[PDB]
């Protein structure tokens, strides 16, 4: 109680380090049980003087129904993005572009 | 204290609030989960893919 | 800043035992307070004296 | 002083009191600030007399002043000499026991 | 006539009610023992089986071991564990284990972070320590090895293991030297006897004979007020 | 209590100290029903000259002191009138006597020996109790204002 | 932007199936559910302790990523006789994507999968032979091992 209560942690693997070959190399450890020999992966950590920009291959969506409301990805780093009011938060640039 | 509670209910219905799991078991007599319904979960996340 | 409403920082710095708040750095705002709360009771309930 | 509080229960609940405080300000280290600490005989560490605190016997004694004030509610008595002689001036032992 | 029997009752079942509670704490009970015990299991073949008892408590407050090497310690030329408490794999394995390795030189048995025994292992597999008894219990912690002239030990009460689970990597189908032994500490699941449960309805019911002979009388000094309290009014209904 | 206006404060500040404490499975829910109806049963015992009411009084506070460690507010309302329960005891002297009057007392401080002891025995809650200090969060009592 | 730390990664994009958390975990499954979600979730069953020895959970239930790390982190630690005891020392964790059905803004928790180090076809439960005995009151034999 004399002092602040300075604490961290991470989900389960979220935060990790490496693992095996997955499809595209990336010998990095993919959370979640998502399995590596089916998941590519790319990154920006490295190319600090490069200014990186990449733009991915038209993925086919499945028909419209209620029963899957969502289109998730995995982010692992600091990504700009709005909060419920406005807010901000400094981040970096990722979006989605229907089509 | 009270308002912030009824307006946050009636509001934000379903959605889910500690006041409708209430409701939801008051009218199924006692069988229904409070959170288990709201959460979904996803098992094997790369059948999505 | 410390804005007014967090001036219950003043007494919390006084019961930690650390060298801020010492066996010595009570004395001036106890023997205050134990000595003007019951003479303020007392001074309520009398009013003379002599 | 023993002629304005003329009960024997509220100058022993005011003994009481003023022990109580003395126990708590004994609850602490005796450090000073950057060099009046060099040398201080409970500098880093609460006063102890062997095993037991300071304070814990400063709120024993308390505990003892606050059941005899109690006694001397229950059974409704004023003219206690014991007290008389107990309470009389408690405030400068209590001040001059922190300086010396 | 009530004015005498309620006053002798309501002392001779109050000193009774006083005793017959306050003597309710120190009456026996009975609790309840459990032991785990190894081998217990033919498992894949004809071997030995790992077990998995994961106690709540932490410590157990009995551990003996003494598992046989002359004919046991036949890891594969370098040996990793023998007769761990804890899982190798656990995230603090042996910081809270036993973990008696082999180390293709000394087998030595350690303890939370302390090794309580060594012995060459050249000399222990020839034939030299019959047992290797891992004793762990609340008065005493020793790793005796029974046979080198200086393996022996003994550690601070404090330095007891914690046992969820036991985890070999030994192959010996069953040995008439091999064995372990695990007193789980189960001293909260006691149940009153027929002792604790009479004297307890007794001391609960002098309370109640107490209360009631105090309230018979009460019947001559009870202050009788002249009914001047009224009725609710409108506005506390509302 | 015929006070138009002296009730409707009274619900309010009930309502206002009752809603943001004490809804979940905590005990003072019950802790704050025990101190009022103690304080009652004193009262009652003080005026209309009584002693049973002062004794089932301390069964109740023996079965709040035993629900937390905070429980043993049920107490003050008994040690606040204690002096009217003396004045009321000290006048059977005459009649029955100290002790007649006192043992009804004194075997109902002695329920909370069944209370606590009635599935353990005193060495598991002095370990217990051992535990709970050397490894929880327990504060001093000099430290009472960082309650506040 | 170039600085040190200001960069980031993807996966491909996935459209879950999103299965409910009652469905999906039972009412049989041994979950372990923090100090704060087991009010919430009223179905679900516990890990049951018996006889000293308990049942390894097969789920963990987790409060926000705040209240996770300063209450179920530090309340339920290894070093203070938690859960954790005989789950850090057995059981890997992994993470399970969950999201309330329309609250998308919401971080109402996590749920984490547990695998077991040991597989269950070696290293099996273990038998635990009960019996009884008839200690007194006030034995106390040993302390015990409370003190990391
Ligand atoms: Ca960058």
């Amino acid at each position: 109680v004399d002092k602040p209560n300075i604490g961290i942690g991470y989900a389960a693997g979220t935060g990790g380090g490496y693992g095996p070959e997955g499809v595209n190399g990336s010998r990095v450890f993919l959370p979640f049980g998502l399995d590596p020999s089916r998941t590519p992966v790319m990154g920006s950590y490295g190319e600090n003087k490069l200014a990186a920009k990449a733009t991915s291959a038209w993925y086919q969506l499945p028909p419209r129904t209620p029963d899957r409301p969502l289109v998730t990805v995995a982010a692992a780093g600091a990504i700009w993005y709005y909060e419920e009011d406005g807010s901000f938060n400094y981040g970096q640039s990722l979006k989605l572009q229907w089509g | 204290e009270l308002g912030s509670m009824v307006k946050a209910t009636v509001g934000r219905y379903p959605v889910y609030t500690v006041g409708s799991a209430n409701i939801a078991a008051l009218r199924s007599a006692g069988d229904s989960c409070a959170m288990a319904d709201a959460v979904l979960v996803e098992a094997d996340p790369n059948e999505g893919m | 800043s410390q804005e007014w409403w967090t001036e219950n920082l003043r007494y919390y710095y006084l019961i930690l035992p650390t060298t801020d708040g010492a066996i010595s750095r009570r004395v001036a705002f106890v023997f205050t307070a134990m000595c003007l709360f019951p003479s303020l009771f007392m001074m309520l309930r009398r009013k003379h004296i002599a | 002083s023993p002629t304005v509080l003329r009960s024997a229960r509220n100058r022993m609940a005011f003994l009481s009191l003023v022990l109580f405080v003395l126990a708590f300000c004994f609850a602490s280290t005796n450090g000073w600030w950057y060099v009046s600490n060099f040398g201080a005989p409970f500098n880093n560490s609460v006063p102890k007399v062997g095993g037991v605190q300071i304070s814990a016997i400063f709120f024993a004694l308390s505990a003892i002043a606050a059941l005899w004030a109690f006694w001397l509610h229950l059974t409704r008595r004023t003219e206690s000499r014991v007290v008389d002689r107990l309470t009389a001036a408690p405030i400068p032992v209590a001040a001059g026991f922190m300086v010396v | 006539e009530p004015s005498r029997i309620a006053r002798l009752i309501a002392v001779v079942a109050g000193i009774a009610g006083v005793l017959l509670c306050g003597l309710v704490p120190l009456l026996p009970v009975e609790e309840t023992t459990a032991t785990v015990l190894w081998p217990q299991g033919v498992g894949a073949d004809g071997n030995v089986t790992e077990l998995t008892a994961p106690l709540v408590a932490g410590a157990p407050r009995a551990l003996d071991v003494t598992i046989p090497c002359r004919a046991v310690a036949e890891l594969p030329a370098d040996g990793g564990v023998v007769f761990s408490t804890n899982p190798a794999g656990g995230i603090e394995a042996g910081r809270n284990g036993m973990f008696i390795r082999a180390n293709a030189d000394v087998v030595y048995v350690a303890f939370r972070d302390t090794v309580a025994a060594v012995a060459p292992r050249e000399a222990v597999d020839s034939g030299a320590c019959s047992e290797i008894h891992v004793w762990a219990d609340v008065s005493a912690v020793g790793a005796d090895f029974a046979g080198i002239p200086d393996a022996s030990g003994t550690l601070p009460v404090d330095k007891r293991p914690q046992v969820s689970g036991v985890f070999t990597d030994l192959k010996v189908p069953a040995q008439p030297g091999l064995a372990a032994r695990i007193d789980i500490d189960t001293r909260f699941i006691t149940s009153p006897t027929l002792l604790k449960t009479a004297v307890m309805v007794l001391g609960l019911a002098c309370v109640i004979g107490s209360i009631v002979a105090l309230a018979l009388l009460d019947r001559g000094w009870r202050r009788r007020p002249p009914r001047t309290r009224g009725r609710a009014g409108l506005w506390t209904w509302i | 209590a015929a006070n138009r206006v002296a009730m409707l404060t009274a619900g309010a500040t009930f309502l206002a100290a009752w809603l943001p404490f004490n809804n979940g499975l905590r005990p003072e829910p019950l802790i704050a029903f025990a101190v009022i109806t103690v304080w009652m049963l004193v009262e009652n015992s003080i005026g209309t000259r009584r002693l049973w009411p002062a004794a089932v009084a301390i069964v109740i506070a023996m079965f709040s002191v035993t629900l937390a460690p905070q429980g043993l507010i049920a107490l003050a309302p008994l040690l606040v009138g204690a002096r009217a329960i003396g004045r009321v005891v000290t006048a059977r002297r005459a009649g029955t006597g100290i002790l007649a009057s006192l043992a009804p007392l004194a075997a109902s401080v002695a329920v909370v020996f069944v209370i606590i002891f009635r599935d353990q025995t005193l060495a598991t809650v002095a370990e217990s109790v051992r535990i709970k200090y050397v490894v929880g969060p327990t504060i001093p009592w000099y430290q009472e204002f960082l309650r506040y | 932007n170039l600085s040190e730390d200001q960069w980031f990664a993807f996966t491909p994009p996935r459209v879950p199936v999103l299965q409910t958390a009652q469905q999906f975990l039972g009412s049989q499954t041994p979950v372990l559910m923090d100090i704060a979600t087991a009010a919430n979730f009223p179905c679900q069953r516990p890990f049951a302790e018996r006889l000293g020895v308990a049942e390894l959970p097969e789920y963990r239930i987790i409060p926000n990523f705040k209240q996770m790390v300063v209450s179920s982190n530090q309340w339920q630690s290894a070093a203070d006789g938690g859960p954790f005891l005989f789950i850090q020392a057995l059981l890997r964790t992994e993470a399970i994507p969950t999201y309330l059905r329309d609250d998308w803004y919401r971080d109402w928790g996590s749920i984490e999968r547990y695998i077991r180090v040991v597989p269950q076809e070696q290293a099996p439960t273990a038998a635990i032979e009960e019996g009884s005995t008839r200690v007194f009151g006030w034995s106390r034999g040993g302390p015990i091992r409370a003190l990391p």
